[PDB]
RNA sequence: GCGGUCCGGCCGGGAACUCAAAGGAGACUGCCAGUGAUAAACUGGAGGAAGGUGGGGAUGACGUCAAGUCAUCAUGGCCCUUACGACCAGGGCUACACACGUGCUACAAUGGCGCAUACAAAGAGAAGCGACCUCGCGAGAGCAAGCGGACCUCAUAAAGUGCGUCGUAGUCCGGAUUGGAGUCUGCAACUCGACUCCAUGAAGUCGGAAUCGCUAGUAAUCGUGGAUCAGAAUGCCACGG
């Protein structure tokens, strides 16, 4: 669904987070890389991600290592 | 030994053109393989002809590219000297083989 | 007739079909790695070839196992926040097809 | 219809046995273009037949056509506003056209078996005045005593 | 020896031969149980020279390209027509009053843009 | 049509000729079952770093004539009216009204 | 809208193409674009020439315009020199060696094109549209001509609301596909928009 | 219960009672939705039918058969 | 046809045949009889491959709806012109109590599923089609010829037939919807791609009033191709059984 070889990440949102843990839990990082998918040294931060109009905050957890930052920021708002 | 392909969008030009061609090769006098007519193509294009939504109103064309086959095979220095840089066709693609 | 709930009357490829988990070709895989034929029926199998059986099935997870697995996965995804959860929760489509028109399975029968 | 009047196709006659008339047959049960299992099922029901009934292959065809062709038929045919159906003679021709099609039809129904079967059963109750086809028959003929009046 | 016709039906071609020996056929190298006994399209093939009592005078070498099964039939049941054209044409009325002369000249229409095949028009509807 | 988009048009090929023509080696060369010691990662992150004009899918292939995206044509470069205007003057060697 | 176009339909039958090579789709597009961009060029610039018929063959890797026209003096301009300062621009917008050859008509009022063009500059000098095309009607038949039709539509005389005027003298068979018909359309761009010109001239049967 | 296409078939039915038959080779199939009317001279075999089909009776030419949907309820000629 | 055999047009070879080309002949009520106003024409017949505009396509009269398109373009007026113009990232055009139009797949035995095997036409291909071979249960991946093509590839056609089984069950029908595992293209498949494998197996047992298409190689059914297209057809445009 991805490729066979070499997961995504975009280059600036991969430096963000080397500086994060280089630098320990911090401010929220506010990006827009709703593609780039989540490393296991990313989960303890509270990275903000866009959903078109505004950075909804999500805090990575352990189980979300295979997704990528936009499948858990909703688009569309319903009801 | 050396075989010319012609190919054209107009059959009343190309045969002119391929009996040129083997005319000038029997300027030497005899031995030459004669006109084939390799299998035409028919490339048909469909095209809307309204500038907005009438999509059953449409035309269709085709450009038919008539080919022919000479394959001269006399070894003759006349025949090639004679040849190249002489036919003077012009709207006729040349391939000829060596 | 085993193989936790009964298998009945059915040639043996196509009877054991009816564990949850096992289909087409896993019930083929079964048979054919306990040597069983598979034309015939559940009625005509020995007794010392059903543990057989059981010891094939034993090879892949199965209705209580299964049934719990996939209820992990998609109450994991609930949990989740993720897309694909919220989709769970609402009863809308997963896979990303229409919800314009289509989608009567996972919206229901129709109601205004 | 309007203006002319049309052709005819002439058919071709039935491999097995030179009769066109069952070719005919073959033709109505044909679905969907497949002729050979048109074919494939009219043969090996009609031999089916001849173990049932003693004649050969065609006569115990034709006798129960006989059976279920109708003579007379109601047609709509309205003159002041009318909504009476005025019994009229069906044209010999039409009339092995209308027992071929209800035989095929009522052969669609009675499901018992495969259609090898189905159609053996028909042609047999038709043999003996029996099946749904000759029903039919009797219905429309029923229909059109009922409407004798109005000729 | 041998007496030839092409025959064609609905985008296929033929090619037989009518050498007069005993009676027998062969269609692309094999007989007709073999290649074209299948859905028992052999009545056609043998029609014409069955009207014309094939008995033993006739074997026959037959090529056939292109078309389907019943497609190729009706060519070479044309082209035996045109080949028995050597036992001279005071057969020709006898057999042309059967038909087997005329080549069928039809054959599948153009798709018709706007419609779906050739006649079949999309459903319609007035709102 | 929005000359803007005509410019876009231009520059992307610009581009898509300027790297990908030549430079071909991440996208064909690293991909292959090559060592992967941070080398293969490295040459994915370098696509990254890349304009975003990838050679071929950026484009759009519009109308020449009028920069119309939508009815292009390969064979004649146009699109469905402007292939149909210069036909019917005779522009387009051979195209003839064609009927069967 | 429901005409075919007259030259079209007849293009294999009677009347001949405009251009006249063979290019496989490698080519095809980019000599097509290279032949507009010099018919642009061309038009544009011998505007007060009176050009009718541009048609380009490409020979031997090489592009050669033939440029129909009604005042052969004016396009060569001087001995030759509007010839020359026209073929570098030509080639130079080509990229290709261009040979340039001209032919005179000596019939511009039974030309289509040339007959559309004229109608149309009129109406821009603000003739009355009646007089500009019955004169155009009686210049083709008095010249030799089997027919002509002149259609104008767009806003005449400055109407608010347009409405489509034509005249025709003489025979026109638009449907027979052995008559040597000759068709072409102008516009004209007045102070109340686009007014439209067709043109069919009929000439002979076959 | 909703009921299938095959309802009831009987092949080469046969019973007899010491000297006396009163079912010889008979054979016949239900379809769904009919009423069948069972008529006949008194003791011909017509309760005795209804034994053999409620499953009461054993026929000597066996061949009785109910589809899988097929729900019996039997209303006796005796209150 | 001729003897040749690595039995395959492979092979020298031959223009006989299918073809695929161009150029030609052919069909015009031409001939006969009958009807008809001593007509136009009609009804039959011979001959022919074809018979009365042979089949069907292009072809769309004056005009109508001030019908459709200032978003293909062109263009009169208005308007904005440090923004109604320009650039970028993300999102949306894919939403979803519902309603309608057009379709595809089915509700099976004239069928499903296995094994064996036959017969097409048309078309497309150079940052493209991509043999053969090897590795993958597969989508395919690696290596890599050939082909600007009647040569090579896409490309084993499927319905068909032969055998076996399934025996009328929501089933060995249906193939949705979900859960895993993945391949590809693409800078990137979360919103929002296609495809493969394992698992699941939903409605549906032929459809109310109403309503649509079709007159012969037509309807019905079966497969194939192409345009657009890096990827993405159940649509469109074509082809044949
Ligand atoms: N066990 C038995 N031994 C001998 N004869 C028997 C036995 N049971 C029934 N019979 C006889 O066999 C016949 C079967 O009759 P049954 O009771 O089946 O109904 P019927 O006669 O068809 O109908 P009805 O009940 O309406 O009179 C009768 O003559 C009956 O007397
Ligand atoms: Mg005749
Ligand atoms: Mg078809
Ligand atoms: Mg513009
Ligand atoms: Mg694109
Ligand atoms: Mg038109
Ligand atoms: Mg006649
Ligand atoms: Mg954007
Ligand atoms: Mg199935
Ligand atoms: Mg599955
Ligand atoms: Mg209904």
């Amino acid at each position: 669904r991805s490729l066979k070889k070499g997961p995504f990440i975009d280059l600036h949102l991969l430096k963000k987070v080397e500086k994060a843990v280089e630098s320990g839990d911090k401010k929220p990082l506010r990006t827009w890389s709703r593609r780039s998918t989540i490393f296991p040294n990313m989960i303890g931060l509270t990275i903000a991600v866009h959903n078109g109009r505004q950075h909804v905050p999500v805090f990575v957890t352990d189980e979300m290592v295979g997704h990528k930052l936009g499948e858990f920021a909703p688009t569309r708002t319903y009801r | 030994r050396i075989r010319i392909r012609l190919k054209a969008f107009d059959h009343r030009l190309i045969d002119q053109a391929t009996a040129e061609i083997v005319e000038t090769a029997k300027r030497t006098g005899a031995q030459v393989r004669g006109p084939i007519p390799l299998p035409t193509r028919k490339e048909r294009f469909t095209v809307l002809i309204s500038p907005h939504v009438n999509k059953d109103a449409r035309d269709q064309y085709e450009i038919r590219t008539h080919l022919r086959l000479v394959d001269i095979v006399e070894p003759t220095e006349k025949t090639v000297d004679a040849l190249m840089r002489l036919d003077l066709a012009a709207g006729v693609d040349v391939q000829i083989s060596l | 007739i085993a193989g936790i709930n009964i298998p009945d009357h059915k040639h043996a490829v196509i009877a054991l079909t009816s564990i949850y988990g096992v289909g087409k070709t896993r019930s083929k895989a079964i048979l054919a790695a306990a040597g069983i034929a598979e034309d015939v029926k559940i009625s005509e199998l020995s007794e010392g070839q059903i543990d057989t059986l059981r010891d094939e099935v034993a090879k892949f997870v199965v209705e209580g196992d299964l049934r719990r697995e996939i209820s992990m996965s998609i109450k994991r995804l609930m949990d989740l926040g993720c897309y694909r959860g919220l989709r769970h929760r609402r009863g809308l489509p997963v896979r990303g097809q229409r919800t314009k028109t289509n989608a009567r399975t996972r919206k229901g029968p129709r109601k205004p | 219809p309007r203006r002319r009047v049309i052709g005819q196709r002439k058919i071709l006659p039935d491999p097995k046995f030179g009769s066109e008339l069952l070719a005919k047959f073959v033709n109505i049960l044909m679905v969907d273009g497949k002729k050979s299992t048109a074919e494939s099922i009219v043969y090996s029901a009609l031999e089916t037949l001849a173990q049932r009934s003693g004649k050969s292959e065609l006569e115990a065809f034709e006798v129960a056509l006989e059976n279920v062709r109708p003579t007379v038929e109601v047609k709509s045919r309205r003159v002041g506003g009318s909504t009476y159906q005025v019994p009229v003679e069906v044209r010999p021709v039409r009339r092995n056209a209308l027992a071929m099609r209800w035989i095929v039809e009522a052969a669609r129904k009675r499901g018992d078996k495969s259609m090898a079967l189905r159609l053996a059963n028909e042609l047999s109750d038709a043999a003996e005045n029996k099946g749904t086809a000759v029903k039919k028959r009797e219905d429309v003929h029923r229909m059109a005593e009922a409407n004798k009046a109005f000729a | 020896n041998q007496y030839y016709g092409t025959g064609r039906r609905k985008s296929s071609a033929a090619r037989v031969f009518i050498k007069p020996g005993n009676g027998k056929i062969v269609i692309n190298q094999r007989s007709l149980e073999q290649y074209f006994g299948r859905e028992t399209a052999r009545m056609v093939v043998r029609q014409p020279l069955e009207l014309v009592d094939m008995v033993e005078k006739l074997d026959l070498y037959i090529t056939v390209k292109g078309g389907g099964i019943s497609g190729q039939a009706g060519a070479i049941r044309h082209g035996i027509t045109r080949a028995l054209m050597e036992y001279d044409e005071s057969l020709r009325s006898e057999l042309r009053k059967a038909g087997f002369v005329t080549r069928d000249a039809r054959q599948v229409e153009r798709k018709k843009v706007g419609l779906r095949k050739a006649r079949r028009r999309p459903q319609f509807s007035k709102r | 049509a929005k000359q803007s988009m005509k410019a876009r048009e231009v520059k992307r090929v610009a581009l898509a000729d300027k790297y990908f023509a030549k430079r071909a080696e991440l996208k064909a060369i690293i991909s292959d079952v090559n060592a992967s010691d941070e080398d293969r990662w490295n040459a994915v992150l370098k696509l990254q770093t890349l304009p975003r004009d990838s050679s071929p899918s950026r484009q759009r292939n519009r109308c020449r004539q009028t920069g119309r995206p939508h009815g292009f044509l390969r064979k004649f470069g146009l699109s469905r009216i402007k292939v149909r205007e210069a036909a019917m003057r005779g522009e387009i060697p051979g195209l003839k009204k064609a009927s069967w | 809208g429901q005409k075919v176009h007259p030259n079209g339909i007849r293009l294999g039958i009677v009347k001949p193409w405009n251009s006249t090579w063979f290019a496989n789709t490698k080519e095809f597009a980019d000599n097509l674009d290279s032949d507009f961009k010099v018919r642009q060029y061309l038009t544009k610039e011998l505007a007060k020439a009176s050009v009718s018929r541009i048609v380009i063959e490409r020979p031997a890797k090489s592009i050669r315009v033939t440029i129909h026209t009604a005042r052969p003096g004016i396009v060569i301009g001087k001995k030759g020199e509007d010839v020359e300062k026209l073929r570098k621009v030509v080639a130079d917008i080509a990229g290709v060696p261009a040979q340039i050859n001209i032919a005179e008509v000596r019939k511009p009022e039974l030309d289509a094109k040339l007959v559309a063009d004229s109608i149309t500059s009129q109406l821009e000098r603000r003739v009355m549209f009646r007089r500009a095309m019955k004169r155009a009607v009686q210049n083709a038949m008095r010249l030799g001509a089997k027919g002509i039709k002149v259609e104008v539509s767009g806003r005449l005389g400055g109407a608010e609301i347009a409405r489509t005027e034509w005249y025709r003298e003489g025979r026109v068979p638009l449907h027979t596909l052995r008559a040597d018909i000759d068709y072409n359309t102008s516009e004209a761009h007045t102070t109340y928009g686009v007014i439209g010109v067709k043109v069919w001239i009929f000439k002979g049967e076959i | 219960p909703r009921l299938g296409d095959k309802v009831l078939e009987v092949s080469n039915l046969r019973k007899s009672y010491g000297d006396r038959l009163l079912i010889d080779s008979l054979s016949f199939s239900i379809p769904k939705g009919a009423i069948v009317g069972i008529i006949g001279p008194n003791g011909a075999g017509k309760s005795t039918l209804f034994r053999m089909i409620s499953g009461q009776e054993q026929p000597d030419s066996g061949t009785i058969t109910l589809g899988e949907t097929v729900k019996l309820a039997s209303v006796d000629q005796f209150r």
